[PDB]
């Protein structure tokens, strides 16, 4: 349902 | 930060800023005995 | 938002998410009150009886949004948490009373005609804007029916209720630090926040300087859009000591 997000916003 | 909040809080910049009303910010005002 | 239409571009600017990392979900709303801050609600955080508390490092807040599934990639902005401060008297045990949270985001985000804070209210404001019959709005990703999630922001204004009103209408104790709104049965309107909604802000717009304010934050209520039920807020003018403490302590 939500799409992905930059990696750099997890880490 | 303080009390209060930014300084320039409150006035949006595609509307007020612009001097453009949404549709329905008319019936907020208008419940308050009306704002004008 | 049920029985809330779908908001405009840049609306509602200070309108901010909260969202997990895995599973990768909305929370809650917030808003955005400063460069760095965040308001939200303490329930969303932290709720023993099912089992929530949730630190840091378990949200992301995204800052600039409309669409409540996509990454609107160059318009909307995602921070992480720096440290989330939770009322020292919120009531979990009983009826949510001071259900307050502030979030200190990691760096500060830059406006732009989607990101820009709202106004937190002064005594004066909140004496003559929180009278019942006048209308606040909310807004909010949460449901649309109390058993249908938007694909955009929705908005309703509401109508603030008589406390006598309020109480009659739960079991539940109301305190000084809430306040109701929605229509009655008898007002062929209708309209709430629902699941999904809480944490964002009720917010009103000043006669006097033009300004929005936001004067709740969405707290509780039973179901949705019910009958004879109403929308209970966190009074955010009875809390903003609390709230100047922190942000200038810390
Ligand atoms: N009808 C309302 N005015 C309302 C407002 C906020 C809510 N928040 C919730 C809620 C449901 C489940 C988990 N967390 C919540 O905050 N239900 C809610 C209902
Ligand atoms: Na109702």
């Amino acid at each position: 349902d939500f799409e992905e997000i930059p990696e750099e916003y997890l880490q | 930060t303080f009390g209060s909040g930014e300084a320039d809080c409150g006035l949006r910049p595609l509307f007020e800023k612009k001097s453009l009303e949404d549709k329905t910010e008319r019936e907020l005002l208008e419940s308050y005995i009306d704002g004008r | 938002i049920v029985e809330g239409s779908d908001a405009e571009i840049g609306m509602s600017p200070w309108q901010v998410m909260l969202f997990r990392k895995s599973p990768q979900e909305l929370l809650c709303g917030a808003s955005l009150i400063s460069d760095r801050w965040v308001l939200t609600a303490a329930h969303c955080l932290l709720y023993p009886p099912w089992d929530k508390n949730f630190t840091e490092n378990d949200l992301l807040v995204r800052i600039g949004k409309h669409s409540r599934t996509r990454y609107e990639r160059n318009i909307e902005k995602i921070s992480m948490l720096e440290k989330i401060y939770i009322h020292p008297r919120y009531n979990w045990r009983e009826n949510l009373d001071r259900d307050i949270a502030l979030m200190k985001l990691k760096k500060p985000v830059a406006f732009s005609d989607y990101i820009h804070p709202v106004c937190l209210p002064d005594r004066e404001t909140a004496a003559s804007l929180l009278q019942a019959g006048y209308k606040g709005r909310v807004t909010g990703w949460g449901n649309l029916k109390e058993t249908g999630q938007p694909s955009v922001l929705q908005v309703v204004n509401l109508p603030i209720v008589e406390r006598p009103v309020c109480k009659d209408s739960t079991r539940i104790r109301i305190t000084d630090n809430m306040f109701c709104a929605g229509y009655k049965p008898d007002e062929g309107k209708r309209g709430d926040a629902c699941e999904g909604d809480s944490g964002g802000p009720f917010v009103m717009k000043s006669p006097f300087n033009n300004r929005w304010y936001q004067m709740g934050i969405v707290s509780w209520g039973e179901g949705c859009d019910r009958d004879g039920k109403y929308g209970f807020y966190t009074h955010v003018f009875r809390l903003k000591k609390w709230i100047q403490k922190v942000i200038d302590q810390f």
